[PDB]
């Protein structure tokens, strides 16, 4: 997330981070139908609802930790997030018009490359951040 | 003007495992739609993208049913339903026209996804599918053929019982496009696949 | 009028080796509801399609229990 | 709890507490958008309403005892 704030300082856009680890429901990622008091959109939609511009730099959290015990994946939903030409076709359940997140710049977080959902292994770039030594840790300590 | 409004012809229409060029009916003048399928081994779960009606989910299910009926004829996996999740992408929401949008086209799409062979292009196919291997006729092949001629795609197969449609259309579209008649989804397993299995 | 829109007096209907035609009633009037059952190999579970109610599945097991007394 | 009350006494600002354990939704932590008689904010706004100052010593009671399933 320091990398994300570095990128967002480079672009001078707005930066935000949302959790995706431990999500079991697609309807957590998507919205819900209008069948109860205070019906709600997805996490992504409300995350855009707190941002004020339609091109911020947005970070995710732990996208290698979704789950779904029923048919279908939220992998196909963030695959819909992936292509900007597919961004204007969201699945949605509270809202219905697919939002324009084409200009929202996308940056992601997954601690383990291997547990990222396999329908999303296409169009990922493995840039492995390794551990740190004694002196590298000392230097970054003493510096910042 | 600047940029072409659409993608230029047959540069978007490329032979891929993933892509699928199928005819569509749109009430402001029909189009053709790029269906994208991705089958690497999973568990059997089907997933949908793009504000879809559930009828396309069941049509994909019926396509899975036909692939479960005639597995060994084209190198399909012997038991893939317990090990292959299927995930399709559709660029649009739902057809207001009833029935599947292009049922046998999706059947060919996920069959090519299962056999991992690229689809043939220059052939835009559409139809509506049943559970006994019978491709029941589709109304409104008029705008589908109009879109295919606008797509520059001249080879358009049809269900067998739409053969009487080929006499009630006027000739000026019928001559510009080649039409084959099919009855079995196993027949179009040989008409959109780059190899014969 | 053009091509005959609807299939004529039925002497040869569609090829029906896994299915059969069926009579019913709508509010607007009855249609020939040719039930499509597709017998695919699987795990012997009951897998419904067709936006179906439950009345379908107990009628289904009524048939299943009929031919489970009548296998051979 | 009396530890927090003591710490606020040493602080010489008024202690408060709210038993936030056992709450099933965001609708009484943030309240809800006003649409009828009986519209109500979150419990925190109730808490700092019955604390007449803008800098109190607030003690949370059961954050680990929160519940989640519906209504945000
Ligand atoms: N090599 C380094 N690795 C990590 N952090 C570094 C490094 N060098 C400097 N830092 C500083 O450490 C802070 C960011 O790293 P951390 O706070 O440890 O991790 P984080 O960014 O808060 O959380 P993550 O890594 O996104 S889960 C910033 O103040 C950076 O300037």
């Amino acid at each position: 997330t320091s990398l994300g704030r570095s990128i967002a300082r480079s672009m001078n856009r707005k930066f935000h981070r949302i959790s995706l680890g431990g999500v079991r429901d697609e309807a957590e990622i998507r919205g819900h139908r209008r069948t109860y008091i205070g019906a709600m959109p997805g996490k992504l939609i409300h995350a855009m609802k707190q941002v004020g511009v339609i091109n911020p730099v947005i970070l995710l959290d732990e996208i290698d930790k979704m789950s779904s015990d029923w048919r279908g994946d939220p992998a196909s939903a963030m695959l819909e997030v992936l292509d900007p030409e597919q961004n204007n076709t969201f699945t949605d359940h509270y809202l219905d018009v697919p939002y324009d997140l084409s200009k929202v710049f996308f940056i992601t977080t997954a601690n383990t490359l291997q547990t990222i959902p396999r329908p999303l292994l296409d169009r990922m770039e493995v840039i492995e951040i390794p551990g740190y030594t004694n002196m590298e840790k000392q230097a970054i300590a003493r510096q910042y | 003007l600047g940029i072409p409004r659409y993608r230029p012809d047959k540069a978007e229409t490329e032979p891929q495992v993933g892509t699928a060029q199928g005819l569509a009916w749109t009430p402001v003048g029909g189009t053709l739609l790029t269906i994208e399928v991705a089958a690497v081994p999973g568990s059997g779960k089907l997933s949908l993208t793009g504000q879809l009606g559930e009828v396309m989910k069941e049509s994909a299910q019926a396509a899975l049913t036909y692939l479960r009926a005639h597995t060994q004829d084209y190198g399909l996996p012997e038991d893939f339903y317990n090990k292959v999740d299927l995930h399709v992408h559709v660029p649009d929401g739902a057809t207001p026209k009833d029935g599947p949008s292009a049922g046998i086209t999706m059947a060919t799409a996920i069959a090519s996804a299962l056999s991992r062979r690229p689809a043939r292009m220059d052939i835009a196919m559409t139809g509506e599918v049943s559970l006994r291997g019978k491709v029941m006729p589709i109304g409104g092949v008029k705008e589908k053929l109009l879109a295919a001629h606008q797509a520059g795609i001249h080879k358009i197969v049809l269900p067998k019982d739409n053969e009487a449609q080929l006499e009630e259309l006027p000739k000026e579209v019928l001559e510009g496009l080649e039409i084959k008649l099919v009855e079995d989804v196993g027949e179009v397993l040989e008409y959109l696949l780059l190899p014969e299995p």
